[PDB]
RNA sequence: GGAACAAUUGGAGGGCAAGUCUGGUGCCAGCAGCCGCGGUAAUUCCAGCUCCAAUAGCGUAUAUU
């Protein structure tokens, strides 16, 4: 169907993702949580385990930071969106952050290894980036953009 | 004359914190001269003017702007914590914090502008 | 080598027979056992 | 047969198709591009169609 | 031409100048006839005028 | 057929060796006798050049054919065990 | 006339890096015009205005002083070759150097 | 045995392949004789300046 | 630095000869076409034709549901 398939183009398009493998499972698991939305409503209020289940998922997903503080009721967490999760994206960060040129540029940085949250390497632009660990998006040490050695073409070229 | 003056309770410390993050999302224009420019190019999402700011006709021109481009602007009474806010070293009297299609910030600035359109 | 597939495609085009066999040889002549069994794994495919 | 770069590497394949699909979605609506230039107002750069009526009908 | 009938008559016949015949033209004869590029007589009085410009 | 998926045969006689058009599907065309139950029928190759390296008396795998002689059932897909389309993309000799 | 004319071909006017809406009538004229001139952007008086040997009296005049006129002649040869290509002197070199 | 008995292999100017210029071919107008614009009718008589 | 450190699998399409085959109230049409006059160290050709899908997985058969 166009729809479906002028859908996910555009969102790998905004989100240079690598293929409809990926896509589909970033829609699976918003099917898995839409339809725990969907069951808690079908639980009635002041159901303590509706009361319970709830602000522990609301908490859970304000935690992991893609939905709005602002928030906090399960309609708006049934009217998230792929987008925000897809914003919630490593290499989107680093795009928006402006540590590369582009979001082709953000993934080849994450695949040969120069930028680091807080700690870490990680190799792969598909991690889950919390609020909390949004800030500490950095080059590495090991990085010619953060020190340590030039580079090899630098290297190259200096001999 | 300022009578779209900010108050206390969390409001001026919003604003603040919105501005920190529009300082790191490189998303905000500084200084009397840019939230003209700004504004005149109307790409401002938003702006905040000063209000101990010695004498106050610099922000009350730019509400002249803001009232023919219709946008938020709203009164805070420290431009030293302007400064702060911001990461300057040199206090502010004047900020323009504009729009992108793709941010979470940009639902920080709708949240904020429905308060200050409450406000006003 | 060339040889080596020289004879496979003989054999099958005047006939594939009963039976043939494998035979990695020279494993001695071998530094890193990874290395050793990556190839081993590539030479398996390849005559499958 | 060939094949090519783009059927290569599937990434860049999915780059180049979402401009092409962009490049041609100016061709049917307009996209706001940002506003109007730093150097001033220097018109309708590309033509005025007086005969021309894009609104919708309700 | 074979189909056409001996006798025909539109008005043009009286106001062109047609094609005629070898004998006719003579030697500038190609029988299409001729349209006036688009000149005139000048009478007097409009030379007159034009000569006094020039 | 049967209740297979596939059958196994024998290469009777490529009916439609004496052709004019190349890729008619009587060109294509192979009568083979389906192993099991001992039947003649027919069936098509995909494709003349395939038509080229198959002959007689080979083993002759097939199996259904859906999407200028509608009819056929059955398609050819293995003979002696080797795939058609990887001899016809020039991947494995036949075993012989 | 020739002013319209000009106009009704803008389109070519910018050699490939402006393209209008191509409003055509077969009938390239209005039945109500009036021939003007701009005033002054005192908001731009550095660039946004021309120069007294570039205010020039007419709009073929304007885009015959400015440059590219070069280009136009370039392309206008092309196609006086492309045109020229079989049409008849190419014909005579042929009985030329057949009747030799 | 070419390079052996220092042979060169045979190459022929009329058989190698060439790039063909093809002139935009275009005819002659329509020529139509003296008597029949004579003799025909009226209506379809050619004018000519 | 691509002629490589060598992406795949399906589908659909377009372009062609001093070639072949078949039909007919002349040039049309059809299917087709690695086969063409020469030429294999020769050629450098649509120079890598175009587009759709999936993509390190996918196709097809039958049963189906």
């Amino acid at each position: 169907e166009a729809a479906r398939l002028d859908s996910e183009l555009k969102l790998v398009g905004e989100y240079g993702l690598r293929n409809k493998r990926e896509v589909w499972r970033v829609l699976l698991t918003l099917s898995k949580i839409r339809r725990a939305a969907r069951i808690l409503l079908t639980l009635d209020e002041k159901d303590p385990k509706r009361l319970f289940e709830g602000n522990a998922l609301i908490r859970r997903l304000v935690r992991i930071g893609v939905l709005d503080e602002s928030r906090m009721k399960l309609d708006y967490v049934l009217a998230l969106k792929a987008e925000d999760f897809l914003e919630r994206r490593l290499q989107t960060l680093v795009y928006k952050l402006g540590l590369a040129k582009s979001i082709h540029h953000a993934r080849v940085l994450i695949r040969q290894r120069h930028i680091r949250v807080g700690k870490q390497i990680v190799n792969v632009p598909s991690f889950m980036v919390r609020l909390d660990s949004q800030k500490h998006i950095d080059f590495a040490l090991t990085s010619p953009f953060g020190g340590g050695r030039p580079g090899r073409v630098r290297r190259k070229k200096a001999k | 004359a300022a009578w779209p003056k900010a108050e206390d309770p969390a409001l001026v410390q919003e604003l603040l914190d919105c501005v920190q993050q529009a300082s790191h999302y490189r998303q905000l224009k500084k200084g009397a001269n840019e939230t003209t420019k700004s504004v005149n190019r109307g790409t401002s999402e938003l702006v905040i003017l000063a209000a101990d700011t010695q004498p106050l006709s610099i922000v009350l021109h730019i509400p002249l702007i803001c009232e023919e481009k219709n946008v938020p602007y709203v009164y805070v009474p420290s431009k030293v914590a302007l400064g702060r806010a911001c990461g300057v070293s040199r206090a502010v009297i004047a900020v323009s914090l504009t729009s992108n299609e793709a941010s979470d910030l940009n639902s920080k600035i709708r949240a904020l502008r429905d308060k200050v359109e409450r406000l006003a | 080598e060339m040889e080596t597939m020289e004879f496979l495609n003989i054999l099958a085009n005047t006939g594939m027979p009963g039976n043939v066999f494998g035979i990695l040889t020279h494993l001695d002549l071998f530094k890193k056992p990874s290395a050793l069994k990556d190839a081993k794994k590539r030479l398996k495919h390849r005559l499958w | 047969p060939n094949r090519k770069k783009e059927q290569r590497n599937p990434r860049v394949k999915k780059r180049k198709k979402y401009e092409e699909k962009q490049k041609k979605l100016r061709s049917v609506k307009a996209v706001y591009k940002g506003g109007e230039g730093p150097g001033g107002y220097q018109g309708e750069l590309s033509g005025i169609k007086t005969n021309l009526v894009k609104s919708v009908k309700l | 031409a074979a189909e056409r009938n001996e006798d025909e008559f539109y008005f043009g016949m009286m106001s062109r100048k047609g094609p005629g015949s070898a004998l006719t033209r003579g030697k500038g004869f190609t029988g299409t006839v001729d349209g006036d590029r688009g000149n005139k007589a000048l009478s007097v009085e409009t030379v007159r005028l034009l000569k006094t410009q020039d | 057929f049967g209740g297979s998926s596939h059958a196994k045969g024998i290469v009777l006689e490529k009916v439609g060796v004496e052709a004019k058009q190349p890729n008619s599907a009587i060109r294509k065309c192979v009568r083979v006798q389906l192993i099991k139950n001992g039947k003649k029928v027919t069936a098509f190759v995909p494709n003349d050049g395939c038509l080229n390296f198959v002959d007689e008396n080979d083993e002759v795998l097939l199996a259904g054919f859906g999407r200028d002689i509608p009819g056929v059932r059955f398609k050819v897909v293995k003979v002696s065990g080797v795939g058609l389309l990887a001899l016809w993309k020039e991947k494995k000799e036949k075993p012989r | 006339k020739r002013d319209l004319q000009l106009l009704r071909m803008r389109d070519v006017v910018a050699m490939g890096k402006q393209f209008f809406k191509k409003d055509n009538r077969k009938d390239f004229v209005p039945e109500y015009c009036q021939v003007g001139t701009i005033i002054a952007g005192a908001t731009d008086g550095v660039s946004g205005r021309l120069t007294r040997k570039e205010r020039k009296r007419t709009i073929v005049e304007e885009v015959l002083s400015s440059d590219s006129v070069s280009k136009y002649k370039r392309k206008y040869h092309e196609i006086q070759e492309h045109k020229k290509s079989g049409r008849k002197g190419y014909y005579k070199k042929l009985m030329a150097a057949r009747k030799r | 045995i070419r390079r052996a008995e220092n042979i060169p292999t045979p190459q022929n100017p009329n058989s190698t392949y060439r790039k063909i210029e093809r002139p935009e071919r275009h005819f002659n107008p329509l020529r139509v004789p003296k008597n029949l614009a004579a003799e025909l009718p009226f209506k379809s008589q050619i004018v000519q300046t």
